[PDB]
């Protein structure tokens, strides 16, 4: 409604805020994906994890056994942030079923340097992609943000109309009346 | 002859039906939902401040505000609920940025189901054996999830 929309626009970028830090969180956490077209005695998978101040990616191959998944780095281990020039998705990926085209996203950086991967599902795409964005400065366009807008700012709005709980709401702004002709008040403030 | 400020006799307490721009103090802007306590009134004013944040305190319209009260049980359950929420509702963010997903999960369940339950409790459209077993169901949430978040522990009121 008028006022609810008036009221969601006032919140909406402390949740983008909190949004974006938990991206960067998870992040840090990183997450483990799988190599495309990997082969002779090549890991198939690897991981990627942004550095606990927010300024490098660091990855490398994985070892995915019924016990665990231990990382095991190669000599290319890094990939600073301030170095990155951009993150293409889909077909704009050098590495590009079909399938696999809506997971698949690159990290240019340097000279033509470029960290390919392919998201183990559609939510770690999302997590990696607002959060690369978030890093450079740029909009968090997945629809996890907007779910998570969508789940987070309903709920404050929520909270915050409890008590209009069975009163009628208007369509229009109620009239502003004119201003007191005096303030000489009974009782004191605070 | 102008239009003097008295004390609010029976408008105690109110809430905003709309979202009001004040021009700055002594004008007290608030956003639909706010709950506030009224202490006088002249004219179409009334001066009061935000239960909130009672140091956030000024002159709003009569216009703006829907006066309600603030006894059948369900009525202070109901408040206790609201309460609750607002408690919930700040853990539930820290929960969402952390990612502890199972427990902001949990949250997320027992605040809707908190929220629809006080809902039907305010409707008085509950016969009387449901209602009592629908209170019931609404203490335990509380005091489950209370518990589970490490809050205070009620006790029966």
């Amino acid at each position: 409604s008028g006022p609810i929309l008036e009221l969601k626009e006032k919140i909406q970028p402390e949740i983008l805020e909190l949004i974006k830090q938990q991206r960067l969180n998870r992040l840090v956490e990183g997450t483990c994906f799988r190599k495309l077209n990997a082969r002779r005695r090549q890991d198939k998978f690897w991981y990627c994890r942004l550095s606990p101040n927010h300024k490098v990616l660091h990855y490398g191959d994985l070892e995915e056994s019924p016990q665990g998944e231990v990382p095991h780095d190669s000599l290319q281990d890094k990939l600073p942030v301030a170095d990155i020039k951009a993150v293409v998705t889909g077909k704009d990926c050098p590495h590009m079923n079909k399938e696999v085209l809506e997971l698949a996203f690159s990290i240019l950086y340097d000279s033509n340097c470029q960290l390919n991967f392919i998201a183990p599902d559609k939510h770690e795409y999302c997590i990696w992609t607002d959060g690369l964005n978030a890093l450079l400065g740029k909009d968090m366009m997945s629809d996890l943000t907007r779910n998570d807008l969508d789940t987070l700012l309903s709920m404050e709005i929520k909270l915050r109309l409890l008590d209009l709980e069975n009163i009628q709401i208007p369509d229009a702004p109620p009239p502003i009346p004119k201003e007191p002709s005096n303030y000489d008040f009974v009782y004191d403030c605070n | 002859g102008m239009a003097p400020w008295r004390k609010a006799d029976k408008e105690r307490h109110g809430v905003a039906i709309y979202n009001f721009q004040g021009s700055g103090a002594p004008q007290l802007s608030l956003q639909i939902g706010d709950v506030v306590r009224i202490q006088e009134t002249c004219g179409d004013w009334y001066r009061g401040y935000l239960i909130k944040h009672k140091m956030l305190q000024g002159i709003f319209p009569k216009s703006f505000i829907h006066i309600k009260e603030v006894i059948p049980a369900e009525i202070p359950l109901a408040q206790e609920v609201t309460t609750t929420l607002w408690e919930w509702g700040s853990i539930w963010k820290q929960l969402y940025v952390a990612s502890k997903k199972e427990r902001f999960l949990q949250v997320q369940s027992m605040m809707y189901d908190l929220m629809e339950w006080r809902s039907q409790l305010l409707s008085g459209t509950l016969p009387k054996d449901e209602l009592k077993e629908l209170k019931q169901k609404v203490t335990s949430k509380i005091d489950y999830g209370n518990k589970i978040l490490e809050l205070d522990l009620i006790v029966r009121d």
